[PDB]
RNA sequence: AUGUGGACCCGCCCCUUGGGGUGUGUCCAAAGGGCUUUGCCCGCUUCCGGAUGGGCCCGCGUCCCAUCAGCUAGUUGGUGGGGUAAUGGCCCACCAAGGCGACGACGGGUAGCCGGUCUGAGAGGAUGGCCGGCCACAGGGGCACUGAGACACGGGCCCCACUCCUACGGGAGGCAGCAGUUAGGAAUCUUCCGCAAUGGGCGCAAGCCUGACGGAGCGACGCCGCUUGGAGGAAGAAGCCCUUCGGGGUGUAAACUCCUGAACCCGGGACGAAACCCCCGACGAGGGGACUGACGGUACCGGGGUAAUAGCGCCGGCCAACUCCGUGCCAGCAGCCGCGGUAAUACGGAGGGCGCGAGCGUUACCCGGAUUCACUGGGCGUAAAGGGCGUGUAGGCGGCCUGGGGCGUCCCAUGUGA
């Protein structure tokens, strides 16, 4: 079967393309705690709706672009700049970590 | 095309065929795609010979090509004699 | 001092000039073809997209151009010629075309 | 504040023992309760009740011990030699029902929360389950 | 190869007889009735107390000098039987006498497992028929036996077949003294011999 | 420490230093001698222990003992070095192997001649 | 030229990311050779299937240094093109300004990955050598051609490095194939036999090729099996060791007496080989009949038949095995603790003893012991270890009740796990 993934936009920056950010919880191999994980998805929109904060899936599809296999599949949860900025700050951080 | 034939196994002077399926270009020990029976070339043993036949006939149909020196031990085994 | 099957490269040679000279003649003629369907003439036109398209598979049985690349060809081509006579042109002949 | 509560019901027991009380008072939940409910069922405690305190709902849960030895230090035995939790929210541990626990062969006893609930190693195993195993208690 | 030269020296040092001789180990005077204290200059000398690990050593050597095999042949067998099923250890002696060698001395063939051995090295054995001339071979129940046509005759089976009239043979074991043939019936039980030897110690000897 | 910081870092995998690292993961290492003395060894005891300078395959020149009880090494001796330290003699790390190339065994030694490169003597006649 | 049939543009049809169906228009096929010849056989061309082998893509997993913290111009996306068996920024235009990173980008160091393998109670740790699966390279690089298939070890062009031949008139080669040589190294073999068998290529088939393979050769390198004997044999010689000079030890050991008998000599002698082919039947099903063994006169079988190599380590404690002598902080031993200073069970030899045995030691390395990186399974008052003290970002963690979702988690079934 195709990959079903399931996460949220935090770029429609890119013409008709978005990013979709997918968490993954699971134990640690060793540690059997139970952690978390991410990664960014480039997802094409050929009629560019989708945009920041919906929470959306994406398929495993044929290579529509280099860094490009997947397409959007529906919007399931609109409207979540909540999730985004933690993304965001994250990435902010990030310059105050500049070995300076 | 792929072929049945005498994959040798056992030991130095002690052969041990295991009867196969695989591409002829495949090493003759090499990797294969079922196994049909073996095959004691020196009859030191009651079960010295055996095949599933219906698998045999399979390939057969599908378009396998056995070796000169394995169909004798299938012809050996009713997969030629044919009924009436 | 060795192998006398150095002739199975000699052999790639005709079988390189051969499957060659007909692989320029293929794109010579399909200029023709797209110059002329951008000029209106489409009379002239899909008589080289005729002969275009007989020169092709006539190779395809062969050992040149294969599989999917002469419907590639053909697919693009008339895909395209066809999309420049939309410029008014007029269907001079389908002869090539199911129009 | 708590980032624990079972573990502090298991850890106030364990406390009361070992100065060996009647009871051991501690805050109430739905899922504490179906946790205790084995040690008496087990009959690790005597039970409890639930009772309120200070307008606040508390479960009195009553010590079991044993026989007032003799020689220095006549303190009994305990019921409860041994009670830890397990699974964690710092690591939370979960187990197929093949994984799973020969507590003190036999003799103790692990507890765990599965698809049917608050059940023991015994249990588990015999519904065919396994689950997040909370504590083991001998 | 094997062990070869002073035997006698060995049914002491260990402190304890151990039949190891033809009829003079079992002979007033088996190297320890005279002298049963051990060889050397410093035999007759008071011992010290042994390490736990000199106990266990000793145990170990006994046991295998009884059967006389190489440390080689010997410890593959003890993580044979360490490695099979339940007891994994006092099944052992069960693997060291299934050997033919073992057996033959037990059938009274011969009288000391050194002459079996070259009995069956030299090929005067056979077994279902099969002249078998390897001293390791591990025997099972219902093989039998028996000594080869070209040596049936032969002086020194005769009286060493012979003298055997007197004793019950092992529960595990059988003899046709006029037909020259035995059969391993059974896994000899460690009820069947009180070895002078504790085998839970070369156990955990072996454990090291 | 706590179960989150295994995650962040884990368990550090202590590695292990090498005491002879001028053969490289050789039994051995052939050399030439280079200097041949005497030297006194710690306070401990005392004596006239003989070790070599020897400049190996590896440009490396490291100190070797020479065991046993005198030998035949003047300066420029092909030589085999062996591993192990000597404790008494600092900064010495090595032995030489006896009766290899021009290091030769032990004279008239009986006992533990697989060391000492000492041949079987005929004892009968 | 024929057109079953296929491809291409537009249409509707269903289906749905270029799948299937059809409408019209236009393009596409070829091959003959041999006969128990007038009939069959080996081939030819189109299409759909099948099967096998793949190409591309995706999720998750995969080493050390943060004393490498910022990286990026085909960079990221778009549009349209070029290209391929086909997706794609794979390449090219143009447009947009994106893409990545403390969940460790970028840089550096090491490494072919796995099934396995070694150790370990396990969890782990270590490792990838022979065998098997895949990737990669064929002197160093680049490139394409032919082709179903390669950018091709023993095919081709070019550049470089290197070596060789030559009337020098100029040209030639690519062992990481099999052996073999050199050099390097502590160290790794025969320039052997045969296609008899298995497998592979060609052919209708005989048959041909096969340093794949089947064997042989060299090396205690490893594992395994076996011999240098067995029974007897003294109150127990000689010699050699101690000795309180009474004796004790080596020691049933030898001698010696019987018995067997490794080797070697003679004879015989394989399995591994049954098919391809041949007869009848239709060369199919079938019975049937026939050739061939490199290893090799080898193993094994029979008879005859000879008592026939033993070494190495250790004997202070750990650690099993003790005494004379020599030596005198010397010569020397040593894995750690340490032995040697004129009485050394610790050096050296000797006797004796312990331990393995065609082996015994040593060195180097991996795991164990080490619960000494501690998930299982550890610590931080004085033993090494609480940040000098706050505030706080990300992050980790979260109280009591009832619902929905069932992500984790749990069960069953099934495929896969070679
Ligand atoms: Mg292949
Ligand atoms: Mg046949
Ligand atoms: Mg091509
Ligand atoms: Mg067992
Ligand atoms: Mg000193
Ligand atoms: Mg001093
Ligand atoms: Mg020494
Ligand atoms: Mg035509
Ligand atoms: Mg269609
Ligand atoms: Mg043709
Ligand atoms: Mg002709
Ligand atoms: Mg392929
Ligand atoms: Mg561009
Ligand atoms: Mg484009
Ligand atoms: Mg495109
Ligand atoms: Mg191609
Ligand atoms: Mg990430
Ligand atoms: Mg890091
Ligand atoms: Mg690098
Ligand atoms: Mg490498
Ligand atoms: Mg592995
Ligand atoms: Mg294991
Ligand atoms: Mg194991
Ligand atoms: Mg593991
Ligand atoms: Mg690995
Ligand atoms: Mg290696
Ligand atoms: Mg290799
Ligand atoms: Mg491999
Ligand atoms: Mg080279
Ligand atoms: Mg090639
Ligand atoms: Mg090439
Ligand atoms: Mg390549
Ligand atoms: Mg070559
Ligand atoms: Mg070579
Ligand atoms: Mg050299
Ligand atoms: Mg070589
Ligand atoms: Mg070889
Ligand atoms: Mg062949
Ligand atoms: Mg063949
Ligand atoms: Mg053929
Ligand atoms: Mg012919
Ligand atoms: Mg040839
Ligand atoms: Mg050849
Ligand atoms: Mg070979
Ligand atoms: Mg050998
Ligand atoms: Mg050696
Ligand atoms: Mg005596
Ligand atoms: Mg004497
Ligand atoms: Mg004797
Ligand atoms: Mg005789
Ligand atoms: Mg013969
Ligand atoms: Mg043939
Ligand atoms: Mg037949
Ligand atoms: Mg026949
Ligand atoms: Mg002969
Ligand atoms: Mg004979
Ligand atoms: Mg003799
Ligand atoms: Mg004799
Ligand atoms: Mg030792
Ligand atoms: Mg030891
Ligand atoms: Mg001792
Ligand atoms: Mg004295
Ligand atoms: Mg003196
Ligand atoms: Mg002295
Ligand atoms: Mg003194
Ligand atoms: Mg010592
Ligand atoms: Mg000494
Ligand atoms: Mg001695
Ligand atoms: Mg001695
Ligand atoms: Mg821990
Ligand atoms: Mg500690
Ligand atoms: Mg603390
Ligand atoms: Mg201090
Ligand atoms: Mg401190
Ligand atoms: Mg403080
Ligand atoms: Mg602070
Ligand atoms: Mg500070
Ligand atoms: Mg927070
Ligand atoms: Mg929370
Ligand atoms: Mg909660
Ligand atoms: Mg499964
Ligand atoms: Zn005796």
């Amino acid at each position: 079967p195709k990959k079903v993934l399931t996460g949220v936009v935090v770029s429609d920056k890119m013409q008709k393309t978005v990013t979709v950010l997918v968490e993954r919880q699971f134990p640690h191999p060793l540690y059997g705690k139970v952690i978390k994980r991410s990664k960014k998805y480039l997802a094409h929109d050929p009629e560019e709706k989708y945009k920041l904060g919906d929470v959306v899936e994406i398929i495993e599809s044929r290579p529509i672009s280099k860094r490009k296999r997947f397409r959007v599949l529906r919007l399931v949860e609109s409207g979540r700049m909540d999730l985004v900025e933690k993304y965001l700050i994250r990435r902010q951080n990030y310059e105050s970590l500049s070995k300076r | 095309m792929v072929k049945i034939r005498l994959a040798r196994f056992g030991s130095k002077h002690n052969p041990h065929y295991r009867i196969v399926v695989t591409d002829a270009r495949r090493k003759r020990d090499g990797k294969y795609i079922e196994k049909i029976g073996y095959y004691d070339p020196r009859k030191t043993t009651p079960d010295w010979l055996k095949v599933d036949v219906e698998r045999a006939r399979y390939w057969l149909s599908v378009g396998a090509q056995p070796t000169d020196t394995a169909r004798r031990l299938l012809r050996q085994a009713g997969v030629f004699r044919q009924e009436a | 001092r060795n192998l006398s099957a150095l002739k199975r490269h000699r052999q790639s040679l005709k079988r390189r000039l051969r499957n060659k000279a007909k692989k320029s003649a293929i794109k010579t003629l399909s200029k023709k073809a797209i110059q002329l369907a951008q000029e209106g003439k489409a009379e002239e036109a899909l008589k080289i997209m005729r002969k275009a398209e007989s020169l092709i598979d006539k190779a395809a049985k062969g050992s040149t151009l294969h599989k999917n690349a002469a419907a590639r060809r053909k697919s693009r081509l008339m895909r395209k010629v066809r999309q420049l006579l939309e410029a008014a042109g007029a269907p001079l002949i389908g002869g090539g075309l199911s129009a | 504040m708590l980032t624990d509560p079972i573990a502090d019901m298991l850890t106030r027991i364990r406390n009361a023992t070992r100065v060996y009380k009647e009871s051991t008072d501690v805050p109430a939940s739905r899922f504490k309760e179906e946790i205790l409910r084995i040690l008496a069922r087990e009959g690790f405690i005597k039970g409890y009740e639930r009772v309120d305190v200070d307008g606040k709902p508390y479960l009195r849960v009553y010590l079991k011990y044993g026989p007032r030895r003799q020689g220095p230090d006549p303190r009994p035995e305990q019921v409860i030699h041994h009670i830890r939790r397990i699974s964690k929210p710092g690591r939370r541990v979960y187990v197929g029902v093949k994984e799973i626990p020969r507590v003190r062969r036999g003799l103790g006893i692990a507890i765990l929360s599965t698809s049917k609930g608050v059940l023991t190693d015994r249990e588990a195993r015999k519904l065919g389950v396994g689950g997040e195993l909370i504590c083991e208690v001998w | 190869g094997r062990y070869i030269g002073p035997v006698c020296r060995l049914c002491r040092r260990e402190g304890v007889k151990l039949y190891l001789k033809g009829e003079r180990c079992y002979s007033p005077k088996c190297a320890m009735e005279r002298r049963p204290y051990p060889p050397g200059q410093h035999g007759q000398k008071r011992a010290r107390r042994p390490s736990d690990y000199a106990v266990r050593l000793r145990e170990k050597q006994k046991l295998r000098r009884i059967y006389g095999i190489s440390e080689r042949q010997f410890r593959n067998l003890f993580e044979e039987a360490s490695k099979k099923k339940g007891v994994t250890g006092s099944v052992f002696l069960g693997l060291l006498e299934s050997r033919l060698d073992n057996v033959v001395y037990r059938l009274g063939f011969a009288v000391s497992r050194r002459q079996a051995r070259q009995l069956v090295r030299h090929g005067h054995i056979t077994v279902n028929g099969r002249r078998v001339d390897l001293p390791s071979y591990r025997v099972r129940p219902g093989d039998e036996i028996a000594v080869a046509e070209k040596s049936r005759n032969l002086e020194l089976i005769r009286q060493n077949l012979e003298a055997m009239k007197g004793r019950k043979v092992g529960p595990w074991l059988s003899l046709d003294v006029e037909g020259m043939k035995g059969k391993f019936l059974r896994l000899p039980d460690r009820e069947d011999l009180a070895l002078p030897v504790n085998e839970q110690l070369v156990i955990e000897f072996y454990s090291r | 420490p706590t179960i989150n910081q295994l995650v962040r870092k884990g368990r550090e995998k202590v590695r292990k230093k090498s005491k002879v690292p001028a053969l490289k993961g050789a039994p051995f290492r052939r050399g030439v001698c280079t200097v041949v003395r005497t030297v006194t060894p710690k306070k401990p005891n005392s004596a006239l222990r003989k070790v070599a300078k020897v400049r190996l395959t590896s440009g490396y020149e490291v100190t070797a003992y020479i065991p046993g009880e005198g030998h035949n090494l003047q300066e420029h001796s092909v030589v085999l070095i062996r591993g192990g330290r000597v404790k008494d003699l600092p900064g010495v790390r090595y032995h030489i192997v006896r009766g290899v190339y021009d290091a030769a065994g032990v004279k008239d030694r009986k006992k533990s001649r697989s060391k000492y490169g000492t041949k079987k003597p005929k004892e009968a006649a």
